[PDB]
């Protein structure tokens, strides 16, 4: 169980990191519809662990998704 | 009479700015809650027709050198004073309406003629009910009908204006009670004439009758009556024996707005008029007739058109004869839905020779089309702003191309071209580039139906299909040299090809094209004894539009 719940946590990431580089921006909730339309067919959603996990990469480089500046994303690598 | 002015009247106005600024043989000073004004009585006579009889009358302001002038604002009197020293207005698009108000106060006419037309041009989205009751307390006619048409047509989509509860009775009753009324429903209007009195009753329960009777039987056979009971004032007995005769009388017809029959409009047709080049026609595909429409110039060709999902039409660019003894204009139209004529708009930058205009968030985008063609940079595009009338110049194509199509997909540009898409990016002001077809097809346009874009044609019979979420081009089918015009019937993708051969006639005929099935099945043969030739260049687009204000073409079957 723990074992695929890391998987499902790999699976949203990459989808993430590969999607987003050429895509939009989420004001709010924006860019995590597309998210999980691209994984309807693989598994449940989860709101609430996506959320969390979003917000995990802002400190770290890429896709800096600055929260509080929430309006330009870094399009850069 | 001899008047000439060369070097003379000029001359002599700018020795009267020069006698005013530095303030010389002044005789009559202005107070407007305590600033002064010195100017002359010659130049405010010319100019106001108040002011002729405020230094003429022999009362007390003809020796009264302190005139105080008060229920006018200091800047409006300062800058008609400067109009009336040098003739140049200088207006803002704020301050119109107080310097209205001033210049009616002082019956100033060419100021007032300039502020109406500066203001019968500037009705764009908002300040339509606005300038309306504007117009309706400084009755002015000219102002009052566009408005009014303006109400009439826009009114009727949004009907939460916070300026439109605030409107004096006979201003709303004119407003209801016109037949002009642009809805597809008959509640809309109920609903909207119910919260004009939601925000107002008791002390307003006359007017609340008045507009409930105006709804008519047709929006009076609803909970208006159960609404009525919840908000009615305690021991009111003859309001409900009025409110039960509004139900059988007073003429129940139907109205204007719910003619919105979604038809086929066409340009560039073949006059059936011999040596006149060009004409502007319409196909019905429910009705099975064909309406004409007024040609927007009347003489310049080569247009480009473009269909907002708010159902309205736009011309941009195009080219006419000279007519010495075809130059390209950038000017720009739009069609009016009712009084079948075409109003211009604020024109383009420079001179398009056939413009894809493109509708996306709710902005006008016209994507490549000969802009000026010796362009540093060849590859540009201007879009347009519908609300506040001006164009903003964006980021330019990537690569110049020519014969061009673009579409709009998800709230995203597409633009398209032989072989290679771009997807500009409305939000981030990019370029993305998208995926290229492996056959090289031009002079042919697409579609947007839905998630797909589905270019037809080019050289043929080419169907290649397109997703966004899918990003990729795939073949269908071939359909069954036919000049083919894909566009969207009904919610369902269709299409309108006309063949043509060696010494035989020309024929129309719509196809129903299904997705799962890449099959183009027989819809309707458009019979050649209603509709005519149309040509080459003619273009396709579909919008609503109501059949009594345009008229039907006339011609032998």
């Amino acid at each position: 169980r723990q074992k695929v719940d890391d998987d499902r946590k790999h699976e949203i990431e990459a989808a993430i990191v590969r999607i987003m580089k050429s895509r939009k921006k989420m004001q709010h909730n924006v860019l995590v519809a597309e998210v999980t339309q691209q994984l309807k067919a693989r598994f449940l959603p989860s709101p609430v662990v996506i959320k969390k996990r979003i917000e995990g990469l802002i400190e770290r480089e890429y896709l800096a998704r600055t929260p509080e500046d929430r309006k330009v994303y870094t399009y850069v690598a | 009479e001899r008047q000439i002015n060369t070097e003379y009247a000029v001359s002599l106005l700018e020795q009267l700015k020069l006698f005013y600024e530095q303030q010389l043989f002044t005789d009559i000073v202005l107070i407007v809650e305590g600033t002064e004004f010195p100017c002359h009585k010659m130049v405010l006579a010319t100019c106001s027709s108040y002011f002729r009889a405020m230094f003429m009358s022999g009362l007390s302001e003809s020796k009264q050198t302190h005139v105080h002038l008060r229920n006018v604002d200091a800047a409006t009197l300062q800058i008609i004073i400067t109009y009336a020293y040098t003739g140049n207005l200088a207006m803002n698009d704020s301050t119109v309406e107080q310097l209205y108000e001033t210049a009616c106060f002082l019956q100033v006419e060419d100021v007032l003629q300039r502020c109406r037309e500066y203001l019968i041009k500037k009705i764009n989205a908002e300040n339509c009910v606005r300038l309306l009751s504007f117009a309706d307390l400084f009755s002015c006619e000219e102002l009052k009908q566009s408005a009014k048409r303006m109400v009439e047509h826009k009114f009727t989509a949004v009907y939460h204006q916070d300026a439109f509860m605030q409107l004096s009775h006979d201003l709303l009753i004119d407003i209801l009670s016109s037949d002009n009324l642009n809805v597809e429903k008959e509640e809309t209007v109920r609903e909207a004439a119910m919260l004009w009195l939601e925000y107002n009753t008791e002390s307003r329960s006359q007017y609340l009758s008045s507009v409930l009777s105006q709804i008519r039987i047709d929006a009076l056979s609803e909970v208006t009556q159960r609404a009525w009971f919840q908000g009615l004032p305690p021991n009111d007995k003859s309001v409900v024996v009025q409110g039960l005769y509004k139900s059988m009388p007073k003429f129940f017809k139907p109205r204007l707005g719910m003619t919105k029959e979604e038809m086929m409009i066409f340009i560039e047709a073949s006059s059936e008029n011999p040596c006149s080049l060009y004409s502007s026609v319409c196909y019905s595909p429910q009705a099975e007739k064909v309406y004409k429409l007024c040609s927007p110039p009347a003489d310049l060709h080569k247009v480009g058109t473009v269909v907002t999902p708010d159902n309205d039409i736009y011309i941009a660019g195009g080219q006419v004869p000279l007519k010495n003894t075809f130059r390209t204009v950038n000017c720009f139209y739009w069609f009016d839905a009712q009084q079948n004529t075409w109003f211009p708009k604020t024109p383009m930058l420079f001179v398009r020779i056939k413009p894809s205009l493109v509708c996306c968030e709710g902005y006008i985008y016209a994507i490549g089309g000969d802009s000026v063609g010796g362009e540093l940079n060849r590859r540009t595009v201007e879009r347009y702003d519908t609300e506040k009338d001006e164009w903003t110049m964006v980021s330019p194509l990537p690569c110049a191309w020519q014969w061009s199509a673009a579409v709009v997909v998800h709230d995203c540009i597409y633009v398209m071209t032989l072989n290679l898409m771009y997807c500009y990016f409305p939000r981030s002001d990019s370029w993305v580039e998208m995926a290229m077809r492996q056959t090289s097809r031009s002079f042919a346009s697409a579609a947007a139906f839905g998630d797909k874009i589905f270019y037809i044609g080019g050289l043929s019979v080419t169907v290649e299909i397109y997703d966004v979420n899918k990003n990729e081009w795939k073949m269908a089918a071939n359909i069954p040299d036919p000049c083919v015009r894909a566009v969207v019937i009904s919610n369902s993708l269709c299409v309108f090809m006309r063949e043509t051969h060696l010494n035989e006639r020309a024929k129309y005929v719509t196809y129903q094209y299904d997705l799962e099935l890449d099959r183009w099945s027989l819809r309707q043969h458009i019979s050649e004894r209603v509709l005519w030739d149309l040509g080459r260049d003619f273009r396709c687009t579909v919008g609503k539009l109501y059949p009594s204000c345009l008229e039907e073409s006339p011609w032998k079957p």
